[PDB]
C-alpha cells in the first residue's frame, strides 16, 4: 500500500515543498485547468486566468489538504472523514479529474523539486496521490 | 471505426424499434441510480434518492426522452457527427457544465439498457457494433470545451 | 462500500446465474473480446472465435471465482488472496481492462436476467465488480 | 486539437533540444520504477527490482532512446499522425502485445522527464500544448488494433 520506504521517500518531498504547498498546489490547479479544459467546469464561479486570488486562495485549502495528509498517513481514513464527505456530498467530482490533479501536482513538483525528485520518489508520491484520490473518493455508493 | 456499410444496417436495424420511451428514461434513471455523484446537474427537477421513484420520476422521463431522441439524429448521422453534436457540444460546455466523462457513463448504461431489452438478439456481434457507436456520439459531444 | 442491502442485492443476481456462472462468463470474456480489440493483447495464446474451449475451459475459472467471491464477501481480501498475487506477479493486466471486464459481464447479466436485473441492484452488481477489481488490482505498488 | 500554427514553433522549439538521450530512458526508467506492470513486455533485458539499476540499465537506456526518436518523427508531423504511426500501430498490435494503456501511460511520464528538464522553461502554457501531443501520438499509435 504504503512501505516504511512509502511513508518515507513522500516525507523527503513533502518537506522540501515546505511554506511553498499552497504556491505548487495552486500552480498544479492551474495547469489542469490548463491541459484539459474538462475539468474547468467544476469551477463556472471562480475567475480563470493568471489572476485568480480564488485559485490561489482556493490552492492554499488543497495544499493545507495535502500537508496534514503526510502526518495523518497511517489513518489517512479518518483525516479526510469530513473533506471527502465534502467530495461526496456536495462538489460531487467525477473519480477520473483526481487522476488529471495527481498528474498536474506530480509534474508541479518535478519542476521546483528536480534533484529531490529521483524516481523511488515519483514513484511514493504517486503512490500517495492516489491513496488521498481513493479516500476522497470512497463515501460515493 | 470505418465500420461495414453493413453494421450500420444492424446499428440502424435495432435502433428502429427503440421505443423511444420505456427506453430513454431507463438509461435516465439507471444513471442517476448507479454512477449517484451524476444527480448533481439535476435537483433541477425532484426526489432521486430510493430507485423506485428515480424511475417513479417524470422530469426524469421526460429528460430521459430528449438525450435518446438526440441520440437518433446521431446514430442515423454516424459519418459526420461531431457536426450534428456541435452545437450541443457548444451549449454542453458554455450553458450546462457537464462532465464529459457523465457522456462516456450514459452510453456504457445505454448499451446495457439496449442489452437488457433485446437479451439473446443483443450479442457479442451487436454489442461490438454498439460499443463502436457510444464512444463515437460521446466524442462529437465531447468536442468544442475549450 | 457494501451495505447488508449490496450484500444482499448482489445474492438474488448471483444465484439466479446459479449453474450457468461460467456460461455466461465465458461469453463476457468473448464481448470484451468483441467490443475491445485492446484486451485480445493479454490473450495471444488463446484460439479467439466462437469456438475457443480456451474461451469456455477459460470462462469457468473466472466464475468459479466471482461465486467464491459472493461467499467470501465480509473478507474478499483473502478469499482472494493468490487470485490477485497472480494477476500482480505474473499476469500484470492493467487495472483499466477491469473496468471493460465489470461492463462486459454487467450487461451479459441484464440479458438472460431482465426481471430480476431491477436497478437497486445493476448498482450492488457494479459495486462487488469493482471491489473485486481493486482487490485483484491491489499487490502493484 | 487544431493547434496554433505557433504552439507548433514552441511544441517543436522546445523539442529541438530534447539531448534524445538522458531523457528518453528517463521516461523508460520512470514508467517500470512508476506503473511496475509494464515491466511484463520487458525481461527480453534484465535486472528490473530496484530502480537504481533499470537507470543503471543499457538495454533500457537503448530502449528508451529508440521509443524517444520514434516519437520526434511524430512531433515535427503532427498534422496527419495516424499516417507516420500507422505501420508501428500495426506492428505494437500484431507482434507485440502491448497494453495500448501503456501509450497513454508514457506520455503522461514524458510531460513529466520534460517538465522536470525545463523546470521553470516548462509552463500552464506549454504543459497543455504537450498534453495537446502526447496524447495525439497515443490515439495515432493507439489505431489499427482489431
Ligand atoms: C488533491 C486532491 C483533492 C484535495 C486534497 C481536495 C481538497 C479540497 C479542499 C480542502 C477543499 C476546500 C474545502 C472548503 O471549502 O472548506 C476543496 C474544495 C473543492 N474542490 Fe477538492 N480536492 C481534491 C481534488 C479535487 C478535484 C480534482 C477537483 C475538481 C476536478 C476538485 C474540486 C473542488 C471544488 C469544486 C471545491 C469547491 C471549492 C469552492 O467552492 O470553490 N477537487 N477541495
Ligand atoms: C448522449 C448524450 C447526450 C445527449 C445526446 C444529450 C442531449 C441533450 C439535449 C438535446 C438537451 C436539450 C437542450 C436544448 O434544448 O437545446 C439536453 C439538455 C441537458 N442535458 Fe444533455 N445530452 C447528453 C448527455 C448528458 C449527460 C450525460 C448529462 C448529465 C449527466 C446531461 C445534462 C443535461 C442537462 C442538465 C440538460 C438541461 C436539462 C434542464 O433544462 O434542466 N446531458 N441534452
Ligand atoms: C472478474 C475479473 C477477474 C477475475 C475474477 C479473474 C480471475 C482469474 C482466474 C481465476 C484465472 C485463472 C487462474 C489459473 O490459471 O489458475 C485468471 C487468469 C488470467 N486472467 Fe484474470 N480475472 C479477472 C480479470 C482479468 C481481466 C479483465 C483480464 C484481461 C484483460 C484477465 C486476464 C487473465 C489472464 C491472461 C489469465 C491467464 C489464464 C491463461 O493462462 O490463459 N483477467 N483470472
Ligand atoms: C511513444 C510511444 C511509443 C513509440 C513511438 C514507440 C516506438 C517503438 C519503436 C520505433 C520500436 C522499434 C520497432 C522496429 O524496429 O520497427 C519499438 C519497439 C518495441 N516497443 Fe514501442 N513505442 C512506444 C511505446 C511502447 C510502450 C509504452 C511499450 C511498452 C510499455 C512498448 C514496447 C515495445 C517493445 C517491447 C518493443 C521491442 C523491444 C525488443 O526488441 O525487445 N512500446 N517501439
Amino acid at each position: 500500500v504504503l512501505s516504511a520506504a512509502d511513508k518515507t521517500n513522500v516525507k523527503a518531498a513533502w518537506s522540501k515543498v515546505g511554506g511553498h504547498a499552497g504556491e505548487y498546489g495552486a500552480e498544479a490547479l492551474e495547469r489542469m485547468f490548463l491541459g484539459f479544459p474538462t475539468t474547468k467546469t467544476y469551477f463556472p464561479h471562480f475567475d480563470l486566468s493568471h489572476g485568480s486570488a480564488q485559485v490561489k486562495a482556493h490552492g492554499k485549502k488543497v495544499a493545507d489538504g495535502l500537508t496534514l495528509a503526510v502526518g495523518h498517513l497511517d489513518d489517512l481514513p479518518g483525516a479526510l472523514s469530513d473533506l471527502s464527505n465534502l467530495h461526496a456530498h456536495k462538489l460531487r467530482v467525477d473519480p477520473v479529474n483526481f487522476k488529471l490533479l495527481s498528474h498536474c501536482l506530480l509534474s508541479t513538483l518535478a519542476v521546483h523539486l528536480p534533484n529531490d525528485f529521483t524516481p523511488a520518489v515519483h514513484a511514493s508520491l504517486d503512490k500517495f496521490l492516489s491513496s488521498v484520490s481513493t479516500v476522497l473518493t470512497s463515501k460515493y455508493r | 471505426v470505418q465500420l461495414s456499410g453493413e453494421e450500420k444496417a444492424a446499428v440502424l436495424a435495432l435502433w428502429d424499434k427503440v421505443n423511444e420511451e420505456e427506453v430513454g428514461g431507463e438509461a435516465l434513471g439507471r444513471l442517476l441510480v448507479v454512477y449517484p455523484w451524476t444527480q448533481r446537474f439535476f435537483d433541477s427537477f425532484g426526489d432521486l434518492s430510493n430507485p423506485g421513484a428515480v424511475m417513479g420520476n417524470p422530469k426524469v422521463k421526460a429528460h430521459g426522452k430528449k438525450v435518446l431522441h438526440s441520440f437518433g439524429e446521431g446514430v442515423h448521422h454516424l459519418d459526420n457527427l461531431k457536426g450534428t453534436f456541435a452545437a450541443l457540444s457548444e451549449l454542453h460546455c458554455d450553458k450546462l457544465h457537464v462532465d464529459p466523462e457523465n457522456f462516456r457513463l450514459l452510453g456504457n448504461v445505454l448499451a446495457l439498457v439496449v442489452a437488457r431489452h433485446f437479451g439473446k438478439d443483443f450479442t457479442p456481434e451487436l454489442q461490438a457494433s454498439y460499443q463502436k457507436v457510444v464512444a463515437g456520439v460521446a466524442n462529437a459531444l465531447a468536442h468544442k470545451y475549450h
